[PDB]
């Protein structure tokens, strides 16, 4: 299962924190800090599947964002990496360009996209065209 | 569109040090508090703007303890956006209250009594994104009523499946198993594809909990998988991820099949074997796109298939093809593929059907261990090398492990030395090599070896009774090294005190020089090492009667009799009294037997498991 | 033209410093290194050193460039080139650079001479097995005899480093009156030169006492400003030259009274050098006690010192505790006991215990202070007080046995192995004094495993002692603990001693009574003294890390 | 003797490295990092014996200094040398900070090369070290006619910039440059010396009266303003460019009969200010016969004279959304047309400087007349014109 999804930046600010299990108050901040410390050190010539504690994260760089899904030990590795890429591409075709400014100014749209394609810790939807169609059909309706 | 958020976040972003940000955020909090209290704030849009601003205030990193009743009031509305913002706020901020939780439950219950997929989906997302005992109690029998074969749209079906998954994950005892299993199982054969994904996730979790309930789903999963892997070039184009048909769904179906024993029906097993063969053959085909994502999809499906084959452990030809594919991947240009192939082959090596095929790739595994000089890839190579170790191949593996231990960073030094010790102990043909390997570990790592490696080596030397001479010798010519670790000092003290007679024949190994070097190493050691050396001394008292005078002159001095440690003082006084009484009818009896050590529980494996 | 090349070189250097590999521009930088500007030449040399630090095999083609730079009229550029080329790790680079190294021996520049000395030291490691190494060493020794402080200091340091090899030649240097010449050079040298020359001269063995007296007189005012380094080296050489007989002229007391003030005042720098100075003064006090006789107030640690400084100051005050200063040290320890730090409180109470052991008259005062500290009811304080009480009991037998119950009253919870060992030893030895011994051993025989070996062995020996004292109430108990020790514990030491006791009790109980329950001798004020031979050898290495680690150099290298 | 020197940050990254002795390797680096950076409960001590290798460490704010040795080194000498190096760094570029270390990498390498060689800490005197070190660190903490009288002391500061941009359709920027010119009007009396402070944000023709003596402190420019309007300064910056508009053309060749092109414009500036005269020219294939468009903002018409689609916007705020969908009918033709794929051209002006230049302070001091600086009416407004704003399609 997916433990949490993060969309960090180069500095360390969390542009999207989405936890799928109950963590403590300071535990969330400690996890974010240590995930940032682990991810930032590595570079392109490294595996994206870095493990820590009892879990493993799936970090993928995109411009100035570090998308990270933390999965269980037994969960597959490449599938969630491609789920990250699919999520990034849905954002890219939704905002017409993905950037920190759009995430900051439209945080609730990011939350509804995440809950559209990542629900209860598993992969709710795996397609781009159908998600975009269902989101546009649920955007003109107000 | 919303106008207040744009200006508010624009103002709060380009701010000075935390003082100005705190001032601005507190001013906005005061303004919103004044707006919430009284006034004509009955308009829904104003409540929306205030709730969104407050949510951003919370997510910025500041604590929020108000504006909750006026926010849950947004749920009772007909505008979609108000409901969405209210649900998002409830999901983000969670508090334990009696009236508030009851009001939220009433609002959600009213929401579920609708006829549009949007409201039902929003309510389901609100239920599943937080999870609570009250929600499960008030909706244990409502989610299956959605998932049952009623007139519901596909999106709400997927949402309900995942919500039931979450509720079972958080409230296992509140989920019944009524007459809806026969509907969820047949739901996996339903049209559409995301619905199959959600149903497969739910069924996988439930079968991992109660396997016997969903035995019917295996055949349906096999049929769906065999139809997906080989369907057409562009059939169901909504789900072809870079010319690979539904990688995530195939991974989910293989995960579901993994949690079950091999299918009983010969036809189902035949279709499964044909599907796996097709997956392997398509993985051997050249890519249809030069992009890396197509290769990622193909390799993800392939590794899931390989994991399924390993778990089943029933097809020998399939396992051989799996080993060949992993060997081909071991030299892949990609970095993720190498690490994942190492992990998969480490899993596969336990299967006896292809142990020789796994062992065949030892040259590539060793070259990987020595070449890319990574931190995770090399650790996986270490684990894989530990996996294939056998009696005929122990020598090369242990030598390469030691060579890696020479230049390995010290964070992983303990696991490697424990692995080397257990491998030498378990796969030794002649125990002289085992003693040599243990002494090499002591010399090379020393500081990071273990608590219980030298325990095991002393136990082995005492029990086997055939390698005692060589062990005592190599210990003697290892002690006289200029710098030696104190673990070697303890081992040498015990081994000499037990087998000084076997090497006493050599004039160069006279008891006098042994005692002199032991006393020289005695001055600089910790207290337990000095206790071990005192026990060795009392063994030498009777084992060598000629060195009795020198020993007595050693431990009768004020260094040991007047020591400030209870252990050393007690040992010294007891040993001195035993030497002084000089009866010799009791000393030779007490200090000569030391019967062999039975294998208690193999503590090295226990410690290795507890560390990982 | 040249400005563009300089800008490109600077950009390449910046890119290399960032982390990216710039080996693609390495041939271009090598080609452009042939210039005349000092800044450009220095930048090129630095870039070449950075690039060849890990890949010197591909830099063998720079031999021509090094030879050309060695012919430059500027001595600084030649020295830079020689220093850069001396660190090349190749089997034929040393052979090719030997001739430039031989020619650089006679140079009219202190910087060139220092670089030549460093190059000789570097070449000592690689390709030094024939008479060429001896010739280079002789040339360096000849170059040492110069008025320039830099050349003599660097030559002495290089020779000392090369003295690691032991071909039956004790540094293969020095001479009669050469010690005086080196002292004059140090007087004419800088701080680091003084450190190097003192380190070199600390291994000299004077033939007679006249040379030692002259050295002591010369190095008497050598209390420089280099903080611990030069002062400690001078102190080491002074005590190494302190070979005059006690029944001689009054120079022993004069030397001690001259050495004491700089050593006392050395404890005024940063905490890091304070740590080294504290360990060194610990060794000096343990060897020579009549130096810090009346400076106990100096070692009163303030509130701005770190934990290690505090602990070592506590140890040195224990070493300097005497009858006259009992009140001051006890008050200081009482104040220190409330310093929040757990390890520091442990050290303070251990200091109280060791001071009680050291001084027989102040035992009552120490016991009273410990009892007052019990009123704090702090758990670790109580546990350490139990340990201290066990330590005291071995010194004074059957004298303070009535105060054990006062500490045991509020010690219901024990969380540290030392406290458990202390309680078990007190119960085992004083089995008749406390009748709850059976219950205490029954309670302790629950976590026999998953405990430190100290606790296990102390419990075993105390159980055997109690059985030898009260056989009627404890068999059916000793059998269980012995079975657990020799059938469930895998420790060869523990199992071996278990069989020792098993075969002793089952052979002759009278022998066991005469052996195990023998009247143990007194602790004799054991204050963690070092063996005289090891201490004497460590005095010969006061300056180096041997004093900080309290180990001879043979134990780590 | 001394086997090297290292400097660590709070994250455990090796900022610099120097390995003089052969024995010390990356193993020592990892050992020190694990044993001090990831310390959990070890008792503090400056020197630790791990793998027979000593490790002297000294703390300076968020910077860790490490001296690695594998010999019987004089313990106090290493600490004294570390203190001397700290004093040298303090004298060179003040307090040790992350920015100072990052900006002075070459200086640090030169200093370590000069002060220390093969492990012998040579003389570190300031006079001796100045000669052998040539690198300098980075520190981070028009005549006027006499007797001219004006009724009111007012002046204007008009900052005009021209922005140019060329983006690939994927959104990757290749190269951009902004050509800016500052023209100010000074309708003030007297001949005062005025201080004009602004954020530099760039490292450098200049005017006759402009003197850059104090250019190291932000701007710190001083000049006597001549009567009338004149060009205060001309420059061109390429480092920090804030693009006011982003255009993402989503072309789609739906067969040869027709052609559908969707174009979106995304503003990425503060919505507290409004851009005006937004003009976008959408190219069309030469075989165009009839185009119908749907515009959310403004209006668009087809211009067959120039063979392009012009899109006109009255005004829009920041962080706004706009979408235009054009269906372009295509003539049958034979081949080789391809529409030549010309770039997307846009015209706009924004009330802020794209280069990021901002006026910090502007004080006018007159010793003779002795009028208050606050009494001088000052008006500053920014108009950022758009040059060639081309996006490939």
């Amino acid at each position: 299962m997916i433990r949490f999804i993060l969309i960090q930046n180069r500095a360390g600010k969390t542009r999207l924190a989405k936890w799928y299990m109950q963590f403590d108050d300071d535990e969330k901040q400690k996890l974010i800090e240590e995930v940032h410390a682990v991810v930032t050190v590595r570079d392109a010539k490294h595996t994206n599947f870095v493990e820590f504690r009892n879990f493993k994260i799936i970090y993928r760089r995109y411009a100035g964002l570090y998308f990270c899904i933390c999965v269980d030990v037994n969960d597959n590795n490449l599938a969630y990496l491609e789920a990250i890429h699919n999520f990034v591409e849905v954002l890219n075709e939704y905002f017409h360009n993905v950037c920190e400014l759009d995430l900051v100014f439209n945080f609730y749209k990011v939350y509804t996209v995440v809950d559209e394609m990542f629900l209860a810790g598993e992969i709710r939807e795996t397609s781009q065209t159908k998600v975009l169609k269902q989101l546009l059909m649920l955007q003109s309706l107000e | 569109g919303m106008r207040g958020l744009a200006v508010f976040i624009s103002d709060i972003r380009n701010c000075k040090s935390k003082e100005a940000e705190i001032k601005r955020i507190n001013k906005e909090l005061a303004n919103i508090r004044s707006k919430f209290k009284g006034d004509k704030a009955l308009d829904g849009y104003s409540k929306k703007k205030y709730v969104c601003k407050l949510l951003f205030i919370f997510l910025l990193g500041h604590d929020i303890d108000f504006g909750h009743m006026e926010a849950v009031n947004l749920l009772s509305s007909n505008r979609y956006t108000e409901k969405q913002i209210g649900y998002l706020f409830i999901s983000v901020l969670v508090n334990s209250n009696s009236e508030l939780i009851r009001l939220i439950n009433n609002a959600i219950k009213n929401d579920l009594a609708s006829r549009n997929p949007t409201f039902m989906g929003l309510a389901l997302h609100c239920i599943a994104n937080v999870g609570s005992r009250e929600m499960a109690e008030a909706f244990a029998g409502e989610i299956p009523k959605i998932l049952v074969a009623g007139d519901t749209m596909d999106s709400v079906k997927q949402s309900a499946a995942l919500c039931l998954l979450r509720l079972y994950r958080t409230s296992p005892d509140l989920v019944p198993m009524g007459d809806w299993t026969s509907r969820v199982v047949h739901l996996l054969n339903d049209q559409h594809l995301g619905v199959v994904t959600a149903a497969t996730s739910l069924i996988t979790t439930l079968a991992q909990k109660n396997p016997e309930e969903f035995k019917t789903s295996v055949s349906l999963a096999v049929s769906r998988l065999s139809r997906i892997v080989t369907s057409a070039s562009t059939d169901l184009q909504d789900y072809t991820y870079y010319f690979v048909p539904a990688p995530w769904l195939s991974v989910k179906l293989l995960r579901l099949l993994q949690c079950y024993p091999p299918p009983e029906d010969p036809a189902v097993r035949g279709r499964l074997t044909e599907c796996l063969e097709t997956i392997l053959n398509k993985a051997q085909e050249p890519p249809k796109s030069k992009k890396v994502q197509h290769s990622n999809a193909k390799n993800a499906v392939l590794f899931e298939a390989i994991s399924l084959i390993i778990h089943h452990d029933s097809e020998p030809n399939l396992l051989v093809r799996a080993c060949n594919q992993l060997g081909q991947f071991l030299q892949h240009r990609e970095t993720n593929l190498r690490y994942l192939a190492l992990e998969s082959m480490c899993t596969l090596a336990s299967s006896e059907f292809s142990h020789e095929a796994v062992k065949t790739h030892i040259e590539t595994v060793i070259n990987a261990l020595k070449t890319e000089r990574d931190v995770s890839v090399r650790q996986r190579a270490v684990d894989l090398l530990y996996a294939m170790c056998d009696r005929s191949n122990a020598q090369q593996i242990v030598a390469e492990m030691l060579s890696y231990l020479e230049t390995a960073d010290y964070s992983i030094r303990e696991e490697i030395v424990l692995k080397v010790a257990i491998l030498a102990e378990k796969y030794a043909v002649d125990y002289t090599w085992y003693v040599d390997t243990i002494l090499n570990l002591i010399r090379i790592a020393g500081d990071y070896v273990s608590e219980e490696v030298w325990y095991r080596v002393i136990q082995i030397v005492i029990n086997r009774d055939d390698v005692q001479g060589y062990a005592a010798k190599t210990v003697f010519e290892a002690l006289q090294a200029p710098a030696c670790h104190e673990n070697l000092v303890k081992v040498g003290g015990y081994i000499l005190g037990e087998f000084g007679n076997l090497i006493a024949g050599d004039p160069r190994s006279s008891p006098l020089i042994q005692f002199n070097l032991l006393h020289s190493k005695f001055h600089l050691c910790s207290v337990p090492t000095r206790a071990l050396l005192l026990s060795t001394y009392i063994k030498f008292v009777n084992l060598f009667p000629e060195v009795k005078a020198t020993i007595q002159d050693v431990l009768r001095s004020d260094s040991q009799l007047k020591n400030a440690d209870v252990e050393l003082q007690q040992r010294a006084v007891e040993y001195l009294r035993l030497s002084t009484v000089a009866s010799t009818d009791i000393l030779a009896t007490v200090l000569e037997e030391m019967p062999p050590f039975p294998e208690r529980e193999s503590s090295i494996l226990a410690k290795l498991k507890k560390k990982k | 033209k040249k400005e563009k090349r300089k800008e490109a070189v600077k950009k390449v250097i910046a890119a290399m410093t960032v982390g990216k590999d710039v080996s693609s521009l390495f041939p271009d930088v090598v080609n452009c290194m042939q210039t005349d500007n000092l800044e450009l030449k220095k930048l090129v040399y630095l870039y070449l050193m950075n690039y060849a630090k890990s890949q010197p095999d591909m830099a063998i083609m720079a031999v021509n460039s090094f030879v050309k730079d060695c012919e430059d009229p500027n001595p600084l550029i030649r020295a830079l080139a020689v220093r850069t080329m001396g660190c090349i790790r190749v089997d034929k680079i040393t052979e090719y650079l030997c001739e430039p190294l031989r020619k650089c021996l006679k140079d009219e520049d202190p910087y060139v001479r220092k670089t030549a000395a460093v190059c000789v030291a570097k070449l000592h490691d690689i390709n030094a097995q024939m008479v060429e190494d001896q010739g280079f060493l002789d040339s360096l020794r000849d170059l040492i005899a110069d008025s320039n402080p830099m050349v003599v200091a660097n030559a002495v340091a290089a020779l000392s480093e090369i003295s690691e090899s032991h071909p039956n030649s004790n540094l293969l240097d020095l001479n009669p009156q050469n010690i005086n010449k080196l002292l004059t050079a140090l007087n004419e040298c800088t701080e680091w030169g003084q450190i190097f020359i003192l380190d070199c001269l600390s291994n000299y063995n004077p033939k007679d006492d006249r040379e030692a007296q002259s050295i002591c007189e010369r190095v008497t005012p050598r209390l420089s400003h280099a903080n611990s380094a030069v002062v400690l080296s001078a102190v080491k050489v002074l005590m190494k030259f302190l070979e005059l007989l006690p029944k001689d002229s009054d120079y022993y007391n004069m030397l001690l009274k001259k050495l004491a003030p700089p050593l006392v005042t050395l404890l005024s720098g940063e905490p890091e050098v304070q740590y080294v100075a504290l360990r060194n003064i610990n060794l000096i006090v343990q060897k020579r006690p009549e130096i810090l006789k009346q400076e106990i107030k100096v070692f009163f640690v303030k509130y701005n010192d770190p934990i290690y400084v505090k602990l070592e100051k506590l140890d040195i005050m224990i070493r300097l505790a005497s009858q006259a200063n009992i009140a001051q040290v006890l008050a200081e320890l009482k104040e220190y006991a409330t310093e929040v730090d757990v390890d520091f409180v442990r050290k303070a109470v251990r200091a109280i215990g060791r001071c009680a052991i050291k001084v027989e008259q102040s035992a009552e005062r120490c016991v009273s202070t410990l009892l007052d500290l019990i009123q704090t009811k702090v758990n670790y304080v109580v546990q350490e007080a139990i340990v201290v009480i066990r330590d005291i009991f071995r010194k004074y037998p059957n004298k303070y046995e009535s105060i054990i119950a006062t500490l045991c009253e509020n010690l219901d919870s024990l969380d540290e192995p030392d406290a458990r060992a202390a309680m078990i030893w007190i119960v085992g030895e004083y089995a008749e004094r406390i009748d709850n011994a059976d219950e205490l051993l029954e309670s302790f025989l629950e976590g026999f495993h998953d405990e430190s070996t100290q606790v296990q062995l102390t419990l075993l020996t105390a159980i055997v002692k109690l059985f030898l004292k009260k056989p009627s109430e404890t068999q059916e108990l000793v059998q269980q603990v012995l079975s657990l020790a020799t059938q469930d514990s895998d420790n060869p030491d523990l199992r071996d001693r278990g069989y020792i006791y098993w075969r002793l009790l089952s052979t002759d109980p009278v022998t066991a009574k005469e052996v195990v329950l023998s009247e143990k001798p007194l602790i004799s004020e054991e204050t963690d003294l070092i063996e005289p031979t090891l201490l004497d050898e460590l005095i010969c290495h006061i300056g180096s890390l041997a004093s900080v680690y309290h180990k001879p150099p043979n134990a780590f290298v | 003797m001394i086997g090297g020197l290292f400097i660590y940050n709070h994250k455990g990254e090796v900022l610099i490295s120097r390995v003089y002795r052969d024995d010390i390797g990356r193993n020592a680096v990892d050992a020190f990092r694990v044993n001090v950076i990831h310390a959990r409960q070890q008792v503090r001590s400056p020197v630790t014996n791990i793998a027979r290798t000593s490790f002297f460490h000294v703390k300076r704010s968020n910077i860790w200094l490490a001296a690695v040795t594998k010999q019987n080194v004089n313990a106090a000498m290493v600490f004294e040398f570390l203190y001397k190096m700290c004093d040298v760094m303090a004298a060179y570029f003040g307090k040790i900070s992350e920015e100072n270390i990052k900006n002075n990498f070459v200086l640090i390498y030169e200093l370590l090369d000069e002060i220390l060689d093969f492990g012998y800490p040579q003389n570190s005197e300031t006079g001796a070290l100045k000669t052998f070190i040539t690198q300098q660190g980075i520190k981070s903490q028009g005549w006027r006619r006499e007797g001219i009288k004006y009724r009111r002391n007012e002046l204007f500061l008009d900052v005009l910039e021209s922005v140019n941009l060329l983006m690939s359709p994927q959104g990757q920027v290749l190269s951009a440059h902004v050509s800016g010119r500052v023209v100010m009007k000074s309708y003030l009396s007297g001949m005062p010396e005025c201080k004009f402070g602004m954020n530099d944000k760039i490292v450098i023709t200049f005017h006759q009266c402009v003197r850059l003596s104090k250019f190291d402190s932000e701007r710190s420019i001083s000049f006597i303003p001549p009567d009338g309007e004149f060009e205060l300064m001309r420059y061109r910056t390429t480092k920090d460019i804030i693009l006011p508009f982003r255009v993402i053309p989503l072309v789609r060749e739906v067969g040869r009969t027709k052609l559908e092109v969707k174009v979106v414009i995304k503003s990425n500036f503060k919505p507290s200010l409004l851009a005006q005269k937004i003009e976008v020219r959408i190219p069309t294939p030469l075989n165009t016969s009839g185009v119908q468009v749907i515009c959310m903002k403004g209006k668009a018409k087809y211009k067959a004279s120039e063979n392009a689609i012009v899109w006109k916007i009255k005004r829009m705020a920041g962080m706004k959304e706009s979408q235009i969908s054009a269906e372009i009918e295509l003539l049958p033709t034979n081949d080789k047309k391809k529409w030549a794929r010309p770039p997307i051209s846009m015209n706009f002006e924004v009330p802020f400087a794209p280069s990021g230049l901002k006026v910090r302070y502007l004080k006018v001091f007159e010793p003779k007349l002795n009028y208050s600086d606050h009494d001088v009416i000052k008006w500053v407004r920014y108009i950022g014109r758009s040059g060639i704003y081309e996006t490939r399609c």
